[PDB]
């Protein structure tokens, strides 16, 4: 599956 | 001692724990993000078979396609760690 | 208009240029790093076949295993972009 | 092949 991640900072 | 916060995981609890341990070891030994990432990737290639990829940093977004049950995205302290096998 | 600086590439010149164009389009449309990365990854999956992975950010290190001739790491302005197929 | 990347900042 494809997923996104994004840092809080 | 750094606080582990797992943000997104598709991964066995045993492996999630290993990833956190491995990242802890990495941060003890190394200060540079690519060296930290290389240590984690290599441990997981060994412990859990190739092929893994690791990104370590304080500011990044990603879109990756991972194999089911081989993805973790977590913080160890202030550092974010993305570790996965490709799908 | 953002300056492209290709830092490391194992990729045809035509594809390197497309990656830079794609990232330019992405930065025009989106502000959030994961959305930028998702746009690039999807364009390359289409234009150049699956499976691609994209990381976009200002602070990260990585250790990834890529397919030969399917790796680029570059800056577009202040943002770093890692785009590759898994080896 | 495996390679490292590291942001300047």
């Amino acid at each position: 599956r494809s997923t996104t991640t994004q840092t809080d900072m | 001692d750094r606080k582990a916060v797992i943000k997104n995981a598709d991964m066995s609890e045993e492996m999630q724990q290993d990833a956190v341990d491995c990242a802890t070891q990495a941060l003890e030994k190394y200060n540079i993000e690519k060296d930290i990432a290389a240590y984690i990737k290599k441990e997981f290639d060994k412990k859990y078979n190739p092929t893994w990829h690791c990104i370590v940093g304080r500011n990044f977004g990603s879109y990756v396609t991972h194999e089911t049950r081989h993805f973790i995205y977590f913080y160890l302290g202030q550092v974010a760690i993305l570790l996965f096998k490709s799908g």
